[PDB]
């Protein structure tokens, strides 16, 4: 059956635009954060949490990589029987 | 980070200056919208392969599962750890709150300095000389609060930060 | 049997025996108890330490930390801050000394008895270095004899001739202030003398007050359970053209003594500082 590899290919594009829509609407938020105070502590935490959105920002594009070469194996994959025939 | 080493002026300035902890308390729900919607992405992925293995249940797609298999494990660890952020940030605003709270107000170090030189403008005679090293020691009294409460907060951040493990990269599956 | 270390120095020893406090007039870092003190094995002053023996890989000598827990504990402290020229109470007036400065003015020493149970120790400050020892008090006296050599090593003076008098102390500081704002001008002596401060004493103490060669202060501290108090009265000896004149509050609205700075009159003014100690009897206390 190649349909259902096509309607997989599908629901894979649709989650990969959802994990890609929802980090960029907070990113603004959680890469703004500033230290409460002007001490070190404050600095070093406000510094984590900035790099962690930051890095958190690569590891979603990567797996948007990874969910978009899945979608393309699927629907690569569901033309290869749809027209073996 | 050894804060006890800094005078009380610097320690209580330094807290109490700075736009207060609402940047933080913005990102925490921010984080925790992502924590959210990426369950919802994790339950999705999780339905789209069981939907395939429905609409097949053959060879074919049983390879799929199995180059899928370390993207799925991987997709449920960064729930686990997107779930921790909110909380390690909160813990990190209360932190700041309570160092905020037991820190020194600068007030009553200027008061200790200020009552000191009335003495000291008064002293020909000698006669303060007592009450002015008590007030010195008043002073490094503030000097040793402030040094603890710093402590106390560096150490309260460092583990809330501990608990925020790296991101690690996501597997191929094709 | 004496050591001598920087103000550096000295707090990391409070550090290795986590002594959180010793007398403010050393002015030295407190020290704060946190998860580490491995960090201290990176200050230059460590390895300086262990070369004079005073620390042993990463523990004090067990003479000096004895030494050490007088100062961080003691039932009795006595306190004497002497200078060369006017007194200043440790401030050093530059505006660019930055807070809560550990320095302490080029013109000052500054002296610390500690007394625990039976055991003496004396800790002098000169500039940035502390100097730990024992020492012999046995009375009053020995404690007055201790000031004045420390005095006279700075400036020699003979007791000046004035006539010993007691004086309301509110009324003389009243008096004073007004006679120093006056620039202790020899025509405002007038209600010092009305008190019955003779003109001799007047003429000593304006040169005294007006440009000291050098001063002393010395005064008590008592401890009894965790609460603290100090001596009611300080003993005060200045340096004038006209001699060396004493200054102390009796014990006890009160009476300052003017005196010339005999011998004796500053055994009377150390034993009266010991007498005003709020838990009794010095020589024995815990
Ligand atoms: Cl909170
Ligand atoms: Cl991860």
């Amino acid at each position: 059956n190649p349909e259902a590899l096509t309607v997989a290919a599908t629901e894979v594009r649709r989650i990969r635009d959802r994990a890609i829509q929802s980090d960029a609407q907070v990113a603004p938020m959680t890469t703004a954060v500033r230290p409460p105070a002007a001490d070190l502590v404050s600095e070093k935490a406000a510094t984590f949490l900035v790099e962690y959105a930051r890095k958190y920002r690569q590891t979603i594009a990567a797996a948007a990589v990874v969910l978009e070469e899945f979608a393309h194996a699927l629907t690569t994959g569901a033309d290869k029987y749809a027209t073996a025939e | 980070m050894h804060f006890e080493a800094y005078p009380p002026e610097v320690n209580s300035a330094n807290i109490y200056a700075g736009p207060g902890p609402d940047s933080m308390l913005a990102a925490a729900r921010a984080w925790r919208s992502l924590d959210v919607e990426m369950t919802a992405v994790q339950r999705s992925f999780n339905r789209t392969l069981l939907s395939l293995m429905d609409a097949w249940a053959g060879p074919v797609v049983m390879q799929l599962m199995e180059a899928a298999k370390p993207f799925v494990r991987w997709l449920t660890d960064l729930c686990v750890q997107l779930s921790e952020v909110e909380r390690q940030i909160h813990e990190i605003v209360r932190a700041y709150e309570w160092a905020h709270h037991d820190m020194v107000p600068l007030a009553q170090i200027y008061n200790n300095r200020a009552e000191r030189q009335i003495l000291i403008d008064n002293n020909l005679l000698g006669q303060f000389t007592a009450q002015i090293a008590d007030l010195d020691q008043e002073y490094d009294d503030f000097w040793d609060e402030d040094g603890e409460v710093m402590r106390d907060y560096r150490l309260r951040v460092s583990d809330a930060l501990s608990k925020l493990t790296p991101w690690k990269a996501p597997p191929p599956i094709a | 049997t004496d050591i001598t270390v920087n103000v550096d120095g000295f707090w990391m020893l409070q550090a290795l025996l986590d002594i959180r406090h010793v007398a403010p007039e050393l002015r030295c870092r407190p020290y704060v108890s946190t998860d580490s003190n491995d960090w201290l094995n990176e200050h230059p002053g460590m390895a300086v330490m262990r070369e004079q023996g005073i620390v042993v890989g990463d523990t004090v000598n067990e003479q000096v930390a004895a030494r050490m827990r007088v100062l961080a504990a003691p039932d009795l402290e006595v306190v004497a801050l002497l200078s060369r020229g006017k007194l200043l109470y440790g401030v050093v007036d530059n505006e660019d000394q930055p807070p809560g400065s550990r320095d302490i003015p080029d013109n000052e020493f500054r002296v610390v008895l500690a007394r625990r149970g039976q055991h003496w120790v004396s800790a002098v400050r000169v500039g940035n270095d502390i100097t730990v020892d024992d020492v012999s008090v046995s009375d009053s006296a020995s404690i007055a004899a201790l000031v004045i050599d420390g005095l006279e090593s700075i400036h020699h003076a003979d007791p000046a001739a004035i006539n010993a008098v007691n004086v309301p102390l509110e009324e003389m500081l009243e008096a004073t202030k007004s006679w120093q704002e006056s620039g202790f001008n020899v025509f405002s002596g007038g209600d010092l003398r009305r008190m019955g401060i003779s003109a001799s004493t007047v003429a000593a103490l304006g040169q005294a007050l007006s440009d000291p060669a050098a001063e002393v202060a010395v005064y008590a501290r008592q401890y009894r359970d965790d609460a603290k108090g100090p001596s009611a009265s300080v003993l005060s000896l200045k340096d004038g053209s006209g001699g060396r004149i004493a200054l102390y509050q009796q014990a006890r609205e009160a009476w300052l003594a003017i005196c010339p700075a005999t011998p004796q009159l500053v055994q009377v003014g150390v034993k009266t500082v010991l007498d005003t100690l709020p838990y009794g009897e010095w020589k024995t206390h815990s």
